[PDB]
RNA sequence: GCAGUCAAGCGUUCAUAGCGACAUUGCUUUUUGAUUCUUCGAUGUCGGCUCUUCCUAUCAUACCGAAGCAGAAUUCGGUAAGCGUUGGAUUGUUCACCCACUAAUAGGGAGUGAGCUGGGUUUAGACCGUCGUGAGACAGGUUAGUUUUACCCUACUGAU
RNA sequence: CUCUUAAGGUAGCCAAAUGGAUUAACGAGAUUCCCACUGUCCCUAUCUA
RNA sequence: AGAACUGGCGAUGCGGGAUGAACCGAACGUAGAGUUAAGGUGCCGGAAUACACGCUCAUCAGACACCACAAAAGGUGUUAGUUCAUCUAGACAGCCGGACGGUGGCCAUGGAAGUCGGAAUCCGCUAAGGAGUGUGUAACAACUCACCGGCCGAAUGAACUA
């Protein structure tokens, strides 16, 4: 590697105006589904992002009290933080938290069977291996091939029940990893439903 | 250099058309106007034709019967000040200026060399913008003549670093906190050791705050207050050179101390606790404020800019006697103090729980509001001089503007790349300077909520800044050794 | 699961936990390969060690995460009590660290195994293997402070008494040094210490007894001081949350005597400060240590301060001792019979 | 059960009559049982034991040292203390890689009898924008498990690493082929996105393109490390 | 692994010419057990019935040691290979998984390519895809397809 | 140079009875399942030339 | 790894290294006698169960590829050295006695009196005695060591090298 004044030097760089230009355009843009992205422009994104949350992360307790002092033989922790204000407010702060518990048992009764089968002393059956298919590494490998190979993925949908037959997951992957791949639905089996229903679904998916 | 990308073939033909003009059509529609103060009072209905915002002063000034000019706003959705009426009745929101203009600080004067170490602190004199002291990691402090850009008495005494410094509000005495155990009082003019050094604290000194003038008797010097890493606070008398009462409520180190309006010390400390401390009880606690999940860094007051300067307003034209200095110190205080005709000093804190609580300690030991926003720790907090906006510096490279009265979020300043260490205001309450872990300092237009001007200069980290009270001059100091002064 | 958590595996410190799981791979998996085997055989060998060492950890942590009682969504009494012993934030963090460290080991396993299928010699494969197991060892070495914490909470939380909130109980409360352990000693079978100084009991003890062919449960509970009441100790707070959360009766215990270094006005000031705990409850007061000193003997202005305690809507003020044990047997009968009326009046709704 | 039962039991009933005599002797024998374990314990149990005993010495040096040290007797601001943390490239002349290693041959056909496809076994930065090409037209296969996006860059100043995204591969030693496929190797010089560090040129512009040299062989462990050329 | 930090020592003699053990800090993505549905190109053959033996790097049974080991159950470790280690479902593939019994369903070696087979060697037939002007070949994919010993010496098992 | 999202309630208008290759029948063609039945198997035993 | 030179083998038997392309010895006609090389001398096996001074015990020593690898270290295994210390003003090992006063030092707290903790770690009387090495009490108590001292009487300790 031949020594050079190139390297050590700064290659790319950005204007302090141009940051102020690009930070605004996150606010403006606006996507349009009939439009589609070919190239992205190389941009220092970590500078342009961080938008305003209104909440903050939680405080770091480990710094103030370790663990050995929080509980043990070593244990320097006589009184609780933050602790309650007053014994009216404590007894107020119990009685709702009782009834909130007493709710969840009456709820998770009606959600249910699962315990009563264990009390009766029997288990539910084995799930059949065919209901997996598929799933399987051999075919999902075959999937991530053709996404990587293709320049427009298209995604065919059963025009009886397209919401059930969509899948999320891949579309969430595609936007994160590979935005240059274009993506487009095809409702088909448009015979097997009535004519208004197909016309509706293309409206609700367009 | 990555660019702002070019205008398209259509966007040229947009520009090539003649368009617009400012015009003002005539303009005379009779639209009704209400007048409202931001303090409290509503004052009831006029209905004129449309006019320039210079004239709506002259409509008000005869009605109230003053000659006080006034700043205007409208639509509070929106919040934004014919110039309104183009955006489409108007509730007009009037508010006093304190009439001024401090300029945007643009150019450097060339870099003043001196002591061969990092610069740890840097305080202007109150009364004039020529005089400015710096404390370095070299054991010398140094006072700079800032008009001539050159050293006025290179100053020696200590045998460790000098961490904080402060100029007394009357402007007789400088005080210098140290990494050893000591404080040394100095005269600016002579630059000589006023007796033996003040020794009392066992570990290093964290901050130094002066007793402000309007409390102190006319013809007595102001007492110092000094917080230290052992966690005590002592109150130093300058003449006798001896502490009256040690105060030892806090268990951990005290991060900063401030002397308040009404005889009341405040001490922000590493035991997650803010101790309101009455002077008249002769070293005694009155109220103990607990919110924070981490330790407390820094503690800003609403009055702190007025208490720091103490009588010397922007001209720097001196008090003829102490009895005058009493009244001048009281009048600059009572510009900001009587907001609704009542002395409601606001206190605010920063801490590593990523949060600032807002306090009014005389009225209630509860907090008012929880300013929550930042990702990493807030470090410096500052009220604006007029007690109207708060702003706080943080380690997530961004400075957040909060309304002072109700602790309500306003906006965020974005621009800084690396972590922001401290900030300071222009006296007119418009411009706002900030300093970073990177080279650059930046100055922030508070009215439009925007970057006014970036200024690069230094070779390394920049720890300290301060704005001069007149608002010609801004100092800076950091790791590259060189003091840079900045001006218009 | 409900009511006491004895069965949680046990959980080594990171030095030893690493020493287990690494050495189990050396033992259980085959340890010989030779370089002039076929590359498929060399790749299989090393793949299997990274996998097996992965699932060594992802076993060991999963038993911790499954074992430990899941502090919110237990029951608000227990949810509290484990805060007041173990600290609820440190508790929840320490487990959540182990939950994160579970995921990184899986990630490291799955990423390296996918590299290790392209390994073109023994050396490359061998280095990729050591590179995987070093990363796992580094993740687990970063777990030294939580595992030491959890190991000690496991030991303690096994040793708690099971109390049902839902059963008929009775709390037994007051100042230190009053008597209220030696009541619990003599009413039921239990080993609780009876020693003349303040905080002898430091946690909630339990004992059961049958009256009217029905299991009750007494709870002896360490003792309360009056205080400014924002700050009381983790020892004292147990009792306050016991009186707050649990249903049941409660016996207040006064010592009317010169004994206890504790003034008898301050016992009443305790009662009136604690009063808003009792609103749901049903209460009795018990004057322990009669035999020396008596309630009848007392000064009049002093004896007014019992009649102040009478004014609270639903109480009674029993004499008792532990020298004659017919009298202590009457106290439980009144205590139970006041309870069962409230349970039946609750049931018949 | 309930609370500190064994402790209460020891406090009342009391230990075991020859407990003291047992425990005292075990500590006497422990001297002998260390020296037996050292001269038995074959084969790994022997290695571990010695590795441990070295540490249990090296600690006891440092305790006795620190006692002898304690027997005798940069500068930052307030808000930063009470805290903690030629034009030679640093690797000139790296080992040369043959073209026959790196490029594994892939044969195609029912009779596996056509060769011609080549697989890059070394690690690769590929692009932002990639897509594979048709299987008939392809040849120089860079497989997806060996496609690094982010490197692990470190600074000679400061003493902090950051996990930074790769922007390009500019100079690759051992031929201009492997630059153009984007093969990371040891020695290779790569464009790094630097924005988490927060470097600013004098001029006031702020920087997000630094060249960095890779310090390790990321074949032999999956991580691509690198040092900034500052 | 890379980049450092401390320093018991080497470096002919040697503190501060360069090396340097044991410790130790940096991230490889959120500190509140949330999910984290990430399955991302093994270009090379193994897999299973029958049956034997060996190793121990011990899953179970035997005897010990240490743990907040009260019991009960369990974890970790020592000697230990005497003796065991199963039944099924799944090829839109199984370099694996699940559920069921069980004291327990440990890991390996020599395997059982002439004892018998299923995929793959693997040729002639045929179709679909990709490539080729074409003959044809292959990024593929699918279907049909004869190797049949012992009677010799030895070993082994029984027999004079 | 300018420019593309309308169809609405369990089966619709429509076109020379149907809206079709989701094609009947046939097959030593390839493959999955169910009943019946069984020494395929648990687990082998016996008999004839 | 590629260059340069000189040996050895290929065309070459024979003695030794248990066996062997390259290792140690060695000028091949056929015989006899003598003396040796390298290697050997318990028995197999020709030749000392020779002589002399030391070292080593391995619950599967070693008899060696050596001027390497697993290697750098772990051991209350043995012997010989080197450099500092301590000692009839009594060492080392044992028992016996002392180990105290300001004081229960300050904050901390339900309770912490040298010994759950955090900051200091000082003065006095001393032959000597830490604002305490550990066991131990809810806290104190009692015991212990580190340091003095009496009894006993002459060598002993520590760290390295081989
Ligand atoms: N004279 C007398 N003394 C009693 C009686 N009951 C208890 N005591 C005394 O109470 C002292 C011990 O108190 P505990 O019974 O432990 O009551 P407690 O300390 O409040 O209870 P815990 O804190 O839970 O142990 C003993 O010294 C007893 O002598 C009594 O009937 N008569
Ligand atoms: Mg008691």
């Amino acid at each position: 590697v031949q020594p050079d004044r190139r390297w050590f030097g700064n290659t790319r760089v950005i204007s302090q105006d141009a940051l102020q230009h690009f930070r605004s355009a996150l606010g403006e843009t606006q996507k349009d589904t009939y439009q589609v992205l070919l190239r992205r422009n190389k941009l220092p994104m970590s500078l342009l992002e961080e938008k305003d949350a209104d909440e903050s992360p939680k405080a770091r307790i480990l710094d103030t009290e370790s663990y050995a002092d929080a509980f043990g033989p070593k244990a320097q922790r006589k009184r609780p933080r933050l602790a309650a204000s007053n014994l009216e407010d404590l007894v107020k702060a119990t009685n709702e938290d009782i009834t909130k518990y007493e709710e969840k048992q009456v709820l998770d009764a009606t959600l249910g069977g699962n315990q009563e089968d264990k009390e009766n002393g029997w288990t539910s059956a084995a799930k059949e291996a065919i209901f997996s298919k598929g799933q399987s590494k051999r075919i999902w490998n075959e999937l991530y091939k053709v996404i990587d190979s293709s320049d427009v993925v298209i995604h065919v949908l059963d025009a009886r029940d397209p919401l059930g037959t969509r899948c999320k997951s891949v579309e969430e992957y595609m936007k994160k990893e590979t935005p240059h791949k274009h993506l487009i639905y095809v409702l088909n089996k448009c015979d097997l439903v009535p004519t208004w229903v197909a016309a509706a679904w293309v409206k609700h998916l367009s | 250099s990555t660019l702002i990308p070019p205008p398209s073939k259509k966007q040229k033909k947009e520009a090539q058309l003649p368009r617009e003009v400012a015009i003002i059509p005539k303009d005379l529609p009779n639209v009704s106007i209400k007048f409202q103060a931001l303090d409290t009072g509503d004052n009831a209905l006029r209905v004129p034709g449309a006019i320039s915002e210079k004239q709506l002063e002259e409509l008000l000034n005869q009605l109230n019967g003053t000659s006080v000019p006034y700043t205007f706003s409208c639509t509070i959705k929106a919040s934004d000040p014919y110039s309104s009426l183009i955006k489409p009745q108007i509730t007009l929101l009037y508010t006093p200026r304190a009439v001024f203009k401090v300029k945007p600080v643009t150019r450097s004067s060339s870099a003043i060399a001196g002591h061969g170490s990092t610069i740890l602190c840097s305080a202007f004199a109150p009364h004039t913008s020529s005089r400015m002291v710096t404390g370095a990691g070299d054991n010398t402090a140094r006072i700079w003549d800032c008009d001539t850009q050159t050293p006025m008495h290179t100053l020696k005494g200590h045998y460790n670093w000098v961490l904080c410094v402060s100029w007394s509000p009357d402007g007789e005495v400088i005080a210098t906190g140290s990494m050893d155990n000591t404080i040394r009082l100095w005269d600016p003019k002579s630059g000589q050791c006023l007796g033996d050094a003040l020794r009392g604290h066992s570990k290093w000194i964290t901050s130094l705050s002066w007793e402000p003038i309007h409390l102190v008797k006319p013809g007595s010097k102001p007492r110092l207050a000094s917080s230290s890493k052992d966690g005590t606070i002592k109150i130093w008398d300058t003449v006798s050179r001896v502490c009256q009462y040690t105060m030892s409520g806090h268990t951990n180190s005290v991060s900063c101390v401030k002397w308040g309006g009404q005889g009341l010390l405040y001490s922000g400390s590493h035991d997650r606790t803010v101790r309101v401390w009455d002077i008249n009880s002769q070293g005694r606690c009155i109220n103990i404020l607990k919110s924070h999940a981490h330790w407390v860094n820094h503690l800003s007051l609403s009055t702190d800019y007025a208490l720091r300067i103490g009588a010397f307003d922007h001209t720097g034209k001196k008090p003829s006697t102490p009895e005058e200095a009493q009244k001048k110190a009281l009048e600059n205080y009572e510009k900001i103090c009587k907001k609704n005709g009542n002395s409601e000093e606001m206190m605010v804190t920063a801490s590593d729980d990523y949060t600032m609580f807002l306090w009014n300690p005389l009225k209630s030991t509860k907090p008012i509001a929880r300013m929550t926003g930042h990702q990493k720790l807030v470090n410096h907090v500052a009220f604006s001089p007029d007690g109207r906006y708060i702003v706080s510096a943080s380690f997530d490279n961004s400075i957040k503007l909060w309304d002072g009265r109700d602790g309500k979020f306003i906006s965020t300043f974005r621009g800084h790349v690396a972590s922001v260490y401290q900030v300071a205001w222009s006296s007119d309450c418009r411009l706002l300077v900030s300093c970073s872990k990177d080279t650059t300092l930046k100055v922030w237009d508070v009215r439009t909520r925007k970057l006014s001007v970036d200024l690069p200069g230094h070779k390394d980290e920049v720890y300290t800044v301060d704005w001069s009270v007149d608002g010609k001059r801004v100092c800076s100091g950091g790791k590259d050794k060189m003091v840079r002064l900045w001006t218009h | 699961m409900q009511l006491s958590w004895k069965d949680i595996p046990t959980v080594a410190p990171a030095n030893d936990l690493l020493d287990i799981v690494l050495n189990r791979t050396q033992r259980k998996t085959p340890t010989v390969i030779r370089p002039g085997f076929k590359i498929t055989r060399i790749r299989a060998f090393y793949m299997r060690k990274v996998k097996y060492t992965g699932e060594g950890f992802v076993e060991k942590f999963e038993d911790i995460l499954k074992g430990f009682p899941n502090i919110n969504d237990v029951h608000p009494f227990h949810r509290d009590l484990m805060d007041t012993l173990y600290e609820k934030n440190h508790y929840k963090i320490s487990l959540a660290a182990i939950s994160r460290a579970k995921s990184l080991v899986e990630q490291v396993a799955r990423d390296y195994v996918r590299l290790l299928k392209f390994g073109q010699s023994l050396f490359q494969c061998k280095q990729l293997k050591r590179a995987a197991l070093g990363r796992m060892a580094t993740i687990v070495k970063k777990l030294r402070d939580p595992l030491a914490y959890l190991e000690q909470v496991r030991q303690h939380i096994g040793r708690l008494p099971s109390i049902d909130p839902n059963t008929r109980t009775l709390l037994i409360c007051g100042y230190p040094n009053v008597g209220k352990s030696s009541f619990l000693r003599c009413i039921t079978k239990s080993d609780v210490d009876v020693q003349p100084y303040a905080f002898t009991t430091k946690s909630l003890y339990v004992g059961h007894f049958d009256y009217k062919y029905l299991r009750f449960q007494a709870i002896d509970t360490p003792g309360i001081l009056d205080r400014p009441t924002e700050e009381m100790n983790n020892i004292e707070m147990q009792s306050i949350y016991a009186i707050a959360h649990l249903r049941s009766c409660v016996l207040y215990f006064m010592d009317l005597s010169e004994q206890c270094g504790f003034t008898i006005e301050a016992q009443v000031k305790l009662f009136h400060s604690i009063k808003p705990l009792f609103a749901n409850k049903s209460v009795m007061v018990v004057i322990n240590k009669t035999d020396i000193i008596r309630p009848e003997d007392l000064d009049e202005e002093r004896a007014q301060l019992l009649e102040s305690v009478k004014e609270v809507p639903g109480v009674e003020i029993m004499t008792s001792s532990c020298q004659l044990e017919e009298n202590v047997m009457e106290v439980r009968n009144k205590a139970c019979e006041k309870l069962l009326a409230s349970r039946i009046e609750n049931k018949l709704k | 059960p309930q609370n500190d039962y064994i402790e209460r039991h020891i406090k009342q009933h009391g230990k075991r009559l020859d407990h003291e005599e047992r425990k005292r002797k075990r500590e006497a024998r422990e001297s002998h049982k260390i020296s037996e374990r050292a001269q038995k314990l074959t084969g790994w149990k022997g290695k571990q034991f010695a590795k441990k005993r070295y540490a249990e010495k090296v600690s006891m040096r440092k305790k006795i040292k620190a006692h002898e040290q304690s027997k005798v007797k940069d500068a930052l601001p307030t808000y930063l203390l009470d805290r903690e943390q030629k034009f030679s490239v640093p690797l000139p002349k790296v080992r040369g890689i043959s073209e026959e290693e790196m490029f594994k041959v892939i044969k195609t056909g029912k009779s596996r009898s056509k060769s011609w496809k080549r697989m890059i076994t070394k690690h690769t930065f590929v692009g932002e924008g990639f897509t594979r090409r048709p299987v008939k037209m392809e040849r120089i296969i860079r497989p997806s498990a060996l496609r690094q996006k982010k490197a692990n860059v470190t600074h000679p100043e400061l003493g902090v690493t950051v996990f930074l995204p790769i922007l390009a591969v500019k100079k690759n030693p051992q031929s201009p082929m492997y630059t153009q496929l984007g093969v990371l190797t040891k020695g290779t010089i790569i464009e790094v996105n630097v924005s988490e560090l927060g470097m600013v040129t004098a001029g006031g512009k702020v920087v997000w393109g630094k060249y960095a040299q890779v310090t390790n062989e990321p074949d032999r462990d999956g991580c691509v490390n690198a040092v900034l050329l500052v």
